[PDB]
């Protein structure tokens, strides 16, 4: 049950702060 | 922080006193005497 | 720790074995000593005369935990010789071997997209440990995980033999190709 | 009557835990911190608590292992992390601590198996459980088992999320030996990481304190001064009683060694004199140079410095006093008579003064450029400091940095979450 | 068991032939037990091997062999680093420690010099005359050891450091080079002849001792950086 | 089936970043 396939998911979920960045820039554009 | 045991009228003037705390032995008056002695 | 460096300065194969004992006994309880002796250990790295020559790479891999350089651990495992496969699981050996496995998969995809051949093969121990972990997965009977490694490995051999994970063919074995359709693009 | 304070104070914990659980799946680091602060100031406030913590949700010691044994994640971690608070604050200091650490080990075993909302709440409360480990340690004695576990967990800290309390704990281990362990900081040099988030903002200053300490051990004042001052800058809390007095003692002794003469008008805090007046005596002695008085104060206040891990520093300053004094003389004049300066600093004779000046040429006070002749000591300070070419870089790059620090702007416009 | 190791201290070794045999033995000793991987009984064994180990530097220092001296001395510290609650204090511990301290100043590792000083706060204090000489020398070094070079030498002729003080003495400091002499001060032959004269650099001390466009290139980059921020 | 979860997470991440760069460019253009 190598953990290699259960770390990248956490990594991407953490990186998802780009979602908040997208929200803020969308606010500016609006 | 915690985890650390150890522990004008009286302020705004420490600098003046300490600067010449040693001196004042002449009160500027013994200074005058020595000066005229010259 | 000063004994470590002091002993290493001495030149004797028995001295090397004693250094082995102490250092594998203390890996992080004393770290700057080895951090500075990196020079001595790496010069010993390449020496046929050293009986435990592969143990030099073993030291690299084990006690470069502070040294986050991924490529450092990659070469340490590549030169590990024998101990890489043995270290099935531990505090951080599992992490480094998993990182090596993912890097091996990256290299496999990178050199496999190269379709005209002449692909530089990776160090054999790397695919050896990859297959060993695949066998561990087979023992765990994680068909989905095994096939996922196979595809990310970009090797259809493991993908084929993954069907032996449970050998029932209810679903994934015959119906995970739909999942593949959903989540892949390389025509 | 006793129940009423408890009956009002030990119930809001349930609401806080409910909020924590609700936001756990939301995920953390935006609500957890408030709950951690509430936990802390409840701990300062601290019977029936073991019975009231009974399995809040289903779907002393026996009270400790009853809940999970009964009908049973971040909330569970928090509960397992805060059953030792009662004894902690009570500080029974008995084997009950030896009954507490297993809970910590169990919590350590629990948290290690978890993983990242855990890494954003449980990971940080790991900081306070480590604090308790160290406390429970120093109560009996230091041990590196915590050090080994921390070193192992450094790699995990290198994963998606990182807390920096581990560096503080490593410094705790270093200081446990104190003046004995000096290779530890040698390691810390290379092992140093960025941890620029400074999310706690107290760990940063805490570690800066001991970084300044270690730097001062090797007499690297030029940067020790600035690091210690910056550390002192980040301490908004009260942290008065025996907390910042040590930091002030270190900073002021380091400064006196460097050559600057401070005056108590700087700090003169009400709750410092009683503990810091020995430094006032020694500094007053130094400013003049009364060696007899210096040794008098030293032998009178043998302790404190000995007990403050600074005795060696003052012992070495006992001869740097000469440089401390000469700084002022070099600053004042612009063409000094070697014999006169020798008389002023009660030096042996002209050759001794010349040698001392040469020794002082090194780096620091403006160059002397002694001519070894009638010019004696020149000490010709550089001129043209007038925002002109001579301060071209001096009065340009200063502003360049002071303005490039405007990255506070980009931080500010990158902060707005603007939820939904 | 573990012989040919304690029967030589009494006579010590006026000659050097014993080195080769002794060096072979310590290999056996190290073979018989790893230095200190972690057994107080083995600790009882260890103290037996400490004498030759601590004696180890005494031979290197005797024959001017730095590589082994540093190597052997480092080992002894590790012995002292070990908890070794049973460790029986011996007057040698203080004597040997100062030898490092005296050497450390010799190898201009001043930072390391203080490092050791703070490692023995209970030793220095006011007792332990054995190690008191180096600290006095160090103080004199930060102060004017140049004048006090022979003052400390005469302060105590020997503290079991007859050779120990010799290394420091022959390692005369020469930071005074940043001055004028040689028909300009004339005092401070062989010194005036070494590497031609003094240490070699510079010339005869009597005769020893703006641009915007260059700034243009450096400034240009800086200015753009400010603009680069105003992009987004 | 953690593999599928990771795959879809990666797809979402790439889609999000492309959207972000597009929005940046659009705002830049609208400024003029």
């Amino acid at each position: 049950q190598y953990y290699l396939s259960k770390i990248e998911e956490l990594q991407l979920i953490v990186n998802d702060k780009s979602q908040n960045l997208r929200r803020l820039q969308a606010q500016r554009n609006e | 922080e915690k985890k650390q045991p150890v522990d004008e009228d009286n302020w705004d003037d420490d600098n003046v006193e300490d600067d010449f705390s040693n001196q004042l032995r002449a009160e500027l008056e013994k200074h005058g005497y020595k000066m005229e002695t010259s | 720790a000063a004994g470590i460096i002091s002993l290493l300065d001495e030149d004797e194969p028995q001295l090397k074995e004693f250094a082995l004992h102490k250092l594998n006994a203390v890996v992080n309880d004393f770290w700057a000593e080895i951090s500075e002796s990196v020079d001595k250990i790496e010069v010993l790295y390449e020496d046929e005369g050293f009986r435990s020559r592969q143990f030099a790479a073993l030291v690299a891999s084990k006690v470069f935990y502070h040294l986050g350089a991924f490529e450092e651990s990659l070469n340490y495992a590549l030169g590990a010789g024998d101990l890489f496969n043995v270290n099935d699981n531990s505090e951080y050996v599992e992490t480094i071997i998993a990182k090596c496995i993912d890097h091996y998969t990256k290299q496999c995809v990178e050199n496999a997209d190269l379709p005209e051949g002449e692909k530089k093969p990776i160090d054999q121990r790397l695919e050896g440990i990859v297959n060993k972990m695949f066998q561990r997965c087979l023992d765990d009977h994680k068909y989905k995980q095994a096939i996922g490694i196979a595809l990310e490995t970009r090797r259809l051999d493991v993908f084929e033999k993954t069907i032996l994970e449970s050998n029932d063919v209810p679903g994934m074995l015959a119906y995970s190709l739909k999942l593949c359709m959903s989540l892949m693009q390389n025509k | 009557p006793p129940p009423a304070p408890q009956d009002v104070e030990m119930k809001e914990e349930a609401a806080t835990g409910g909020g924590s659980t609700g936001e756990a799946d939301g995920a953390a680091a935006e609500h957890s911190q408030r709950e951690l602060d509430t936990v802390t100031l409840e701990d300062i406030k601290e019977g029936k608590e073991p019975r009231f913590v009974l399995r809040a949700l289903r779907m002393l010691l026996p009270f400790l292992e009853e809940p999970m044994d009964t009908e049973a994640r971040p909330r569970t971690g928090k509960a397992a992390s805060t059953p030792l608070l009662p004894e902690v604050e009570a500080y029974l200091q008995l084997l009950v601590v030896i009954f507490m650490m297993n809970s910590k080990r169990y919590k350590e075993a629990q948290k290690i198996s978890d993983d990242t909302q855990n890494r954003r709440a449980l990971d940080l409360v790991a900081a306070k459980c480590y604090y308790y480990h160290a406390r429970v340690y120093e109560f009996l004695d230091k041990l590196d088992v915590v050090r080994s576990f921390l070193h192992a967990r450094l790699r995990t800290a290198t994963l998606r999320h990182d807390a920096d309390g581990q560096a503080t704990l490593l410094n705790l281990l270093l200081r446990n030996y104190l003046h004995y362990s000096l290779y530890d900081q040698a390691e810390k040099l290379v092992s140093k990481s960025v941890f620029p988030e400074q999310a706690n903002n107290n760990e940063w200053a805490r570690y800066l304190y001991y970084t300044g300490r270690i730097k001062a051990i090797q007499l690297e004042y030029s940067e020790a001064r600035r690091t210690m001052t910056n550390a002192l800058r980040k301490a908004p809390q009260h942290t008065a009683v025996g907390f910042k007095q040590t930091v002030h003692k270190l900073l002021i002794v380091v400064e006196l060694l460097l050559g600057e003469i401070p005056d108590r008008l700087q700090f003169r805090q009400p709750s410092l004199k009683r503990s810091l007046m020995p430094y006032f005596l020694l500094t007053q002695a130094v400013r003049t140079g009364n060696l007899a008085k210096f040794n008098q104060v030293l032998d009178q206040f043998g302790e404190k410095f000995q007990a403050d891990g600074t005795y060696t520093l003052i012992i070495r300053l006992r001869h740097n006093v000469i440089k401390t004094g000469v700084r002022m003389i070099s600053l004042s004049y612009s063409r000094i008579s070697l014999a006169d300066i020798a008389q002023k600093l009660q030096l042996d004779s002209p050759e001794d003064a010349e040698f001392i000046v040469a020794k002082a040429i090194r780096d620091g006070v403006i160059e002397a450029s002694i001519n070894h002749e009638k010019g004696y000591v020149q000490s010709k300070e550089m001129i043209d400091i007038y925002s002109t070419r001579e301060p071209q870089l001096a009065f340009h790059q200063r502003i360049s940095f002071c303005l490039d620090i405007h990255n506070m702007s980009v931080k500010a416009m990158r902060f707005p979450p603007k939820s939904y | 068991m573990y012989e040919q190791l304690k029967g030589e201290w009494n006579r010590k070794s006026p000659n050097l032939s014993k080195c080769g045999e002794e060096l072979g033995r310590l290999k056996l000793v190290l073979l018989e037990l790893n230095f200190l991987p972690t057994t107080k009984l083995t600790k009882q064994q260890l103290i037996l091997a400490r004498d030759i180990l601590e004696i180890g530097a005494q031979w290197s220092i005797l024959r001017k062999d730095i590589p082994s001296f540093e190597r052997y001395m480092a080992q002894l510290k590790c012995y002292y680093f070990d908890y070794k609650e049973q460790l029986p204090e011996s007057a040698y511990m203080h004597q040997l420690l100062g030898l490092n301290l005296l050497f450390l100043l010799s190898q201009n590792r001043v930072a390391e010099f203080h490092t050791e000083l703070e490692r023995l706060p209970a030793k220095d204090i006011q007792t332990n005359v054995y190690i008191k000489h180096p600290v006095s020398l160090e103080q004199y070094l930060m102060e004017g050891s140049y004048n006090k070079v022979f003052l400390a030498k005469g302060n105590i002729p020997a503290e079991s450091y007859t050779f120990f003080i010799d290394i420091l003495l022959d390692t005369i400091r020469d930071e005074i080079a940043g001055c004028i002499e040689k028909a300009y001060e004339k005092i401070l032959t062989d010194y005036a002849k070494k590497r031609g004269w003094v240490l070699g650099p510079n010339n005869y001390y009597s005769f020893a001792s703006t641009t915007i466009p260059s700034t243009e290139l450096a400034k240009q980059v800086i200015e753009y950086a400010r603009q680069l921020e105003m992009i987004v | 089936d953690l593999y599928s979860r990771y795959k879809k997470l990666q797809q979402e991440l790439e889609f999000l970043e492309v959207q972000e760069e597009y929005i940046k460019d659009e705002q830049k253009n609208l400024k003029k």
